[PDB]
């Protein structure tokens, strides 16, 4: 059998994780699951470790799925030791265990249910290619992610076609004392219309509290922020501009029933395939005293099949770093008051986004004429649309197409005459226009 | 009032010390201390750290070296357990570069430099002795890619990059398939950020494919010039060393006194809350912990028994001091010094790799070329 | 005429060769190949990177 | 000859608790020129808004 305990922190649906238990299907892998539900308030950390050892010479149980409501980080850490030094799989599937941490132990077991900075950054990049955004700007603080949040980004512009235009990599120091006029000296050399600002959540309302200062936080800018910024999307500290886009966690369709399912269903299959491939129950000893001559027995192997494991035809594979390949992310919008409304939803590097138009501007009618308005498909050399062309829309069936011609070329250099911008979009009532039984229809 | 700055510090002797550095700090409103032992075992330490905060309630924590030859993993347990409420601890003794990241290590500062600011060291070398095209032998751990990360930094303030930065495998037996493709490279200055067994592999291969004959130069760290790889380093490895890292006593008295200068500025503050009494039910995060932590590292010594201690903004040591070894004749005699801002060379002569008294240009030409032509009709 | 000049900057520059001809074939473009999802030259281009 | 000019925007003293309302107005210069008339107090003012 399979030792499994799962332990839930804080107010929770205990009942209701029980019962999904139940539910959990595992007859084809025959993995003989031993679920365990143990709750208890978060305390202190001896209590979180001690809940686990103590249990775990209980049970000999294989594997631990922690659960928390409560924000504090150094639950992850907490839980690496006994994800290394009682080489016992952890799954941080809800809570403060799901805040990723970059850098975990080299034999560490622990995985977490969340999305990575570079993870996070990719689907940045596809908010604005789906909107035909490409002005870039990148600000960033001295927060040991802002490296590998910058290189994605870096990475992933060179390796397109699309065309990618990256202004300035600004980066400011929070260390230095009364320097806002430093700090303000080099945020005065943005320029761009969209920043991609990465952050602490308290920097951020420094920041923008120094953008207040110059005041050009918001006005036609589209900041867009990852999810350490926005934090708990209930508490928005007002400082934030309206439109800002964060890019934030399953949190509002995942509840803990259903990723308690899934950390249950995750140890068990690596497991099974590991009891049938290698046929070696790992039992290893579950006493916390004198680890040092524990360390002969060593279940390495149960690592590569917690990585890739299939449910439900979903590819619930973490990495090496304990991150999750695929996982499911909403693009979380700052509405008119100061609420966080999901627009988005990002899965199998797919963007599902409720908004065909980003809400002077103006609409534009356009129809199909042999010189004037030519509309082609979606370019595929690198994707949108390619030079001498605009974006247009059709309904019959939304389709993004791409709108070129003489008439088209006009309204480029009156756009940028009269300093406007515009949406264009073909007919579907008809053609140029006739009255019929005094009304009009088409273009005009 | 009695505010407690118990350490957790191995060497009973030292710890003995400890008392008396206590004391000497009240003879300058009052510290106590409550220093206890390291306990061996990992999960059994990480719970002592709390337990003994509950008759103690101490305002920070000291971790030194312990007996156990680990020197890694012992301030994870001291550094977690109280990185929960926030409580800053003291890296007395230790070097590895993972504690220098605030998002997973909340609450540290290291009265030490880590090993990944050794390439700080290196870059300055580099205009002294005119180098500018070297080879980075760092390893696939996070301590390699630290030096790399670096370096690589300090580098492009410069306008220039390492030639190679080829990566290993730790614990790699056959190195030699990584040091062939650095045969074929052009520049003859090779720096090494491994480890002590690392080092070994390193250096065997390096002996028999002929890497450790005249006109090559070996830049390596202190890892790497004792234990298992100095006993086969090759002669001429500049390498370096700490003043007095491994003295705990030195660092234990300038760690106290700096402590204790922030309890001072402690004195005065709003809303100054006392830490947990214990580890029962004391989830709060200790809101003063943080304003604890950020005026400890602006709190810089005057003086001290390892000159001036500055905490840097990541909580390493600011300002330190290097010095440079060399293989002669077997035994690593320095030939130099760091003052902190340059490197001031000792007046005794290198000995270089081979045997070569004047210094190794430390690049080549390799005239010999590889061109590429197409098929075309008139050319 | 290329291997012509070819010969007459060695024996100015003072240094020997080995010439190959191409394996791909050709010259050197920036593709997109989806297969490693990475630009990368193609060729004459690619091998001298 | 080729002039051209970006704003003529006007700012209000006696206003009590202008200030954001000031700094909001000054969004809107976006040229390199700037071509001041104000009193030498209300300079200050400005130069200290525009700071």
């Amino acid at each position: 059998s399979i030792g499994i305990a799962v332990i839930l922190v804080g107010t929770s649906d205990e009942v209701a994780i029980k019962d999904a238990h139940e539910k959990d299907d595992f007859h084809h892998l025959s993995v003989v699951p031993r679920v365990e539900l143990v709750a208890m308030n978060e305390t202190d950390p001896k209590s979180i470790i001690t809940r686990i050892c103590d249990l775990m010479s209980d049970r000999k149980i294989q594997g631990v799925v922690f659960a928390d409501d409560t924000d504090q980080e150094a639950i992850a850490q907490i839980l690496d030791f006994i994800s290394a030094q009682t080489l016992t799989p952890i799954l941080g599937i809800h809570g403060g265990s799901s805040m990723i941490m970059a850098d975990k132990d080299e034999s560490s077991m622990f995985f977490q249910f969340g999305p990575s900075i570079e993870q996070q950054a990719s689907v940045m990049l596809n908010i604005m290619e789906e909107y035909d955004w490409y002005i870039f700007s990148i600000v960033t603080t001295y927060f040991p992610g802002y490296q590998d949040f910058v290189n994605k980004i870096r990475s992933t512009i060179e390796n397109s076609f699309v065309g990618w235009e990256l202004e300035e990599v600004l980066l400011l120091d929070m260390s230095l004392d009364d320097g806002d006029s430093k700090i303000q000296n080099q945020l005065k050399k943005l320029q761009s219309p969209i920043i991609l600002l990465y952050c602490t959540k308290e920097e951020a309302t420094y920041i923008f509290e120094v953008a207040n200062s110059v005041g050009l936080t918001g006005y036609g800018y589209t900041w867009i922020v990852p999810s350490l910024v926005a934090g708990d999307t209930d508490t928005v500290p007002a400082e934030f501009p309206t439109g800002l886009i964060s890019v934030s966690y399953d949190e509002w369709d995942y509840g803990l029933p259903a990723r308690v399912r899934d950390g249950i269903a995750i140890i068990t299959t690596a497991a099974s395939d590991m009891l049938s491939e290698h046929s070696f129950i790992p039992e290893p000893k579950s006493s916390c005293y004198n680890t040092h001559e524990k360390r002969i027995y060593q279940s390495n192997m149960l690592n590569r099949y917690l990585i890739n494991v299939t449910f439900e035809g979903r590819n619930l594979s973490f990495s090496e770093d304990g991150y999750q390949m695929h996982p499911k992310l909403v693009i979380i919008l700052l509405n008119k008051e100061r609420k966080w409304e999901r627009v988005g939803k990002w899965k199998d590097k797919s963007l599902q986004m409720k908004y065909y138009v980003w809400p002077d501007h103006l609409s534009i009618v356009t129809l199909e004429e042999a010189p004037f308005v030519i509309v082609e498909s979606v370019d595929p050399l690198s994707g949108t649309c390619m030079r001498n062309t605009v974006p247009c829309q059709k309904r019959i069936g939304y389709i993004k197409k791409c709108c070129k011609g003489f008439c088209i070329d006009i309204l480029k250099k009156i756009s940028k005459s009269v300093k406007f911008t515009y949406d264009l979009y073909l007919v579907t009532n008809g053609k140029h226009g006739k009255k019929i039984n005094g009304t009009w229809n088409g273009m005009i | 009032k009695i505010v407690n700055i118990g350490a957790v510090l191995s060497t009973r002797k030292h710890e003995q010390m400890f008392r008396e550095a206590v004391n000497q700090a009240n003879k300058r409103i009052q510290l106590n201390a409550t220093s206890v032992t390291h306990k061996p075992n990992a999960i059994q330490m990480a719970l002592s750290v709390c337990e003994d905060l509950i008759s103690s309630q101490v305002y920070a924590i000291l971790v030194s070296h312990p007996p156990t030859p680990n020197d890694h993993f012992t301030p994870t347990p001291v550094s977690y357990t109280a990185g929960f409420y926030r409580i800053p601890v003291l890296g007395l003794t230790t070097r590895m570069s993972i504690y220098s990241d605030k998002s997973i290590h909340l609450s540290f500062l290291r009265t030490v430099p880590p090993y990944s600011h050794q390439s700080s060291v290196w870059f300055e070398m580099m205009r002294v002795y005119s180098w500018n095209h070297i080879i980075l032998l760092v390893s696939d751990d996070h301590e390699g890619r630290a030096a790399q990360k670096r370096l690589e930094t300090l580098l492009e303030e410069r306008e220039s990059k390492a030639e190679k930065v080829l990566q290993f495998d730790p614990g790699t037996k056959n190195v030699t398939a990584l040091l062939m493709e650095a045969k074929e490279l052009e520049a003859r200055v090779i720096i090494l950020s491994a480890s002590e067994d690392d080092a070994a592999t390193v250096y065997r291969a390096a002996a028999m494919l002929n890497m450790t004959g005249s006109g090559y130069v070996w830049l390596v760290g202190e890892r790497e010039i004792s234990g298992n790889a100095l006993r086969y380093a090759p002669d001429g490895i500049l390498g370096l060393q700490l003043i007095n890292g491994k003295n705990e006593s030195a660092h234990i008295s300038d760690a106290v006194g700096v402590v204790a200068q922030a309890v001072h500025e402690l004195l005065e503050k709003e809303n100054i809350t006392d830490p947990p009494r214990g580890c029962v039910g004391n989830t709060n995060i200790w809101k003063t912990g943080p304003l604890f932590k950020r005026v400890l590292m602006s709190s810089k010594y005057a003086d001290g028994v390892t000159g001036r201690v500055e905490f840097n903004e990541d909580g390493d040591r600011k300002f330190a001091n290097y010095s440079i070894m060399n293989l002669q004749n077997r035994k690593l005699v320095q030939v130099g010094i760091y003052n902190g801002t340059h490197v001031i060379p000792n007046d005794r002569k290198i000995i270089w790799p081979g045997g070569e008294t004047e210094k190794p240009r430390g690049y080549q030409m390799s005239t010999r070329l590889k061109i590429v032509t197409i098929h075309q009709e008139p050319f | 005429f290329c291997i012509d000049l070819l010969i007459k900057l060695a024996r100015t520059m003072n240094f020997t060769y080995e010439v190959h001809l191409v394996a791909d074939g050709k010259f050197g473009t920036q593709e997109r190949v989806n297969n490693s999802n990475k630009k990368e030259w193609n060729g004459m281009m690619g091998e001298l990177l």
